[PDB]
RNA sequence: ACCACGAUCAAAAGGGACAAGCAUCAAGCACGCAGCAAUGCAGCUCAAAACGCUUAGCCUAGCCACACCCCCACGGGAAACAGCAGU
RNA sequence: CCCCACUAUGCUUAGCCCUAAACCUCAACAGUUAAAUCAACAAAACUGCUCGCCAGAACACUACGAGCCACAGCUUAAAACUCAAA
């Protein structure tokens, strides 16, 4: 369970798939502006190992830290594709959706 | 400006204070070259 | 383009249109109409070929199809009018609005996004991250830096064989 | 409003244009010399690259073009 | 919770929901449709918030 | 116990959702019935004018 | 004391975080990834400020850096108070 | 400044140049006319949200750098000295 990687679980958006078995993921965190006391998104890039090359640019993925980095910049592995780009499944109902509209009604399977 | 603009610009950067004829020093030693009068 | 003999979208589903005189068929065809009428027929074909409901005109699919027909009309217009700056602007703006529609369709319905691209022959492209002038000094230095990289790679491979050869001789 | 601020700018631009006309031949000699140094500074920037990468001469078939000449 | 990543997503699904990712790998889905903001705060406090005793000790 | 209580709270909200969605289909069908009638008359009128 | 499969303390290594000014420093020029290897792919950073220049010991129960200079110190220049007092 | 003559130019075609008091000097979108209506003048006063821009005058529509079919050009754009005003 121990790891030398600082970020153990992070969610991000895939922004690149040009590296073999590696997805480039933009992770955003909220950071407090000390003067304005307003939160602004601060984005950081993480390389994630994607053995099956199943990540598509734009999908939301969950990354898990590796025990030790496998490369200079690869410290995480693809743990789960949360929201496949253009193929989102509503977690609350389990039905496919296109934006704020259902593609299959939850009433179909009762 | 908007909050996004204020955040993006950051705190105001005020130019480093200029140094006068003494170069930021209370006194300086000098050697007199010539004396004269000014109007 | 649809054949000139094609009937207008308004008169194609009137009962008995196939038994009228040939002259009446010419007067209700594309041959006797303006180009805007031909674009309505083109829009109809793409809808049936691509969209699941050809009668829903407010879906993101129908808008992409409608705008794609307008874009092709501007391209044909500008092929004959190459100094028409007004329509050149309309084309560039329309191309940018279809990309903004395709982006939103890709994010919401990928299966429909794929059929729209195949049906209309659109090759979706991801925007470049940085838009900056490639001036002369940049275009020359970047070319030299690629040549230097290519040459360094060749030399590094000729430093693998010589080392490999010498190692074998020891044996 | 008065045009007093415009009048200051008007005089500055008039005297500037007149200065340029009076010295346009000296400025052309100076501008030429600057472009020569600019080309040399550009060639040095590229030579630094291949030399710091371990090469001893320019990449085979590479000739640095003149990117600052009117031609 | 400065070290907890919070990411927002607009109009990706038909109804609103919160999802928490835990260090074990467990995920907690919280449906918030029809709930007020005060009820949402009280819900996640109950299931994933430290109680007043645990905070007093610290 | 809190994860199971949260799973039960989600199931409760799901039954309320399905009840809300059923009432929306009955209303959607009523509207969809009128629009088809209205749209059919406009087609027949438009068709007669073209004929 | 020696052992503690330990505690305390704390290097190296790995991950994260961490000054100011200048964008008239806007591109950096190999800065990536996969594979046991062979080797293959062509990527990596950057206007959310990379790269660069300049300024400055710091976040002070203290800490960091330096210890005549050549970042280092085999070697060389050379013969060293930035220990106290003192010139 | 007034009168006469005449050229570049105004026109077309094919390329450049990329500037205006390009100003209706009043940014885009959405909303209000109640409260304090509101420095002055002008074209009544405001709200939400976003981007752009501004921080004494002058030096300066300048210098240098950089980019540009521009080579007496355009764009971006300072500092030193000076003043107690503008
Ligand atoms: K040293
Ligand atoms: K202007
Ligand atoms: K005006
Ligand atoms: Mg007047
Ligand atoms: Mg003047
Ligand atoms: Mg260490
Ligand atoms: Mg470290
Ligand atoms: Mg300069
Ligand atoms: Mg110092
Ligand atoms: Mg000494
Ligand atoms: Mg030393
Ligand atoms: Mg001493
Ligand atoms: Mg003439
Ligand atoms: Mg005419
Ligand atoms: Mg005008
Ligand atoms: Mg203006
Ligand atoms: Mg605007
Ligand atoms: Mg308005
Ligand atoms: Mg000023
Ligand atoms: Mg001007
Ligand atoms: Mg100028
Ligand atoms: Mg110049």
């Amino acid at each position: 369970v121990r790891s030398s990687v600082h970020a153990r679980w992070i969610v991000g958006k895939v922004i690149g798939t040009k590296m073999q078995k590696t997805a480039k993921v933009r992770v955003t965190r909220l950071v407090l502006d000390p003067y304005l006391l307003k939160y602004f998104n601060k984005r950081k890039t993480y390389f994630a190992h994607d053995a099956l090359q199943q990540c598509t640019v734009g999908d939301i993925v969950l990354l898990r830290a590796l025990p030790v980095p496998r490369a200079k910049h690869v410290k995480h592995e693809l743990a789960e594709i949360v929201f496949k780009v253009g193929k989102v499944i509503d977690p609350v109902t389990g039905k496919p959706c296109a934006g704020t509209t259902y593609l299959e009604s939850p009433l179909s399977s009762e | 400006a908007t909050l996004n603009q204020m955040h993006r610009l950051g705190p105001p950067k005020r130019p480093p204070r200029k140094l006068g004829p003494t170069e930021g020093r209370p006194q300086l030693k000098g050697v007199v070259l010539c004396t004269f009068t000014r109007k | 383009d649809p054949p000139p003999s094609t009937l207008l979208k308004d008169y194609q589903n009137v009962p008995g249109i196939e038994k009228v005189d040939d002259v009446v068929k010419r007067l209700l065809s594309l041959e006797m109409a303006n180009k805007k009428e031909m674009l309505k027929i083109k829009q109809e074909q793409f809808m049936k070929k691509i969209v699941a409901n050809p009668e829903d005109t407010r879906s993101l699919e129908a808008r992409i199809i409608a705008l794609s027909v307008k874009i092709r009309s501007y391209e044909e217009h500008l092929e004959k009018h190459r100094k028409d700056k007004a329509h050149k602007r309309y084309l560039l703006m329309s191309i940018d609005q279809r990309k903004k529609m395709l982006k939103n369709l890709r994010n919401t319905n990928y299966d429909v996004f794929e059929k729209i691209c195949w049906g209309l022959g659109i090759e979706y492209t991801f925007p470049p991250l940085y838009y900056r002038r490639a001036h002369r000094r940049f275009v020359t230095k970047k070319a030299l830096c690629i040549r230097v990289f290519q040459e360094t790679q060749k030399l590094k491979k000729r430093r693998r064989a010589l080392k490999a050869a010498a190692a074998a001789q020891k044996q | 409003k008065n045009v007093l601020k415009i009048r200051r700018r008007k005089m500055n631009h008039h005297k500037y244009r007149k200065l340029v006309k009076k010295t346009r031949f000296l400025r052309r000699k100076v501008q030429e010399g600057r472009l020569r140094r600019k080309q040399i500074k550009f060639e040095k920037d590229l030579r630094r690259i291949w030399l710091k990468a371990g090469l001893k001469e320019a990449p085979e078939g590479w000739q640095t073009p003149k990117i600052y000449l009117r031609g | 919770n400065p070290w907890v990543q919070i990411m927002m997503f607009k109009n990706m699904t038909p109804s609103p929901f919160l999802r928490f990712y835990l260090d074990s790998g467990e995920q907690v889905l919280v449906d918030v449709e029809t709930k007020s903001n005060k009820e949402i705060m009280e819900h996640i406090r109950k299931i994933l918030g430290k109680n007043e005793e645990t905070l007093r000790e610290e | 116990e809190l994860m199971a209580w949260n799973q039960a709270e989600n199931r409760r909200l799901h039954e309320l959702r399905i009840a809300r969605l059923r009432q929306e289909e009955r209303e959607q069908e009523q509207r969809q019935a009128l629009e088809q009638a209205r749209k059919a008359e406009e087609v027949q009128a438009w068709a007669q004018r073209k004929e």
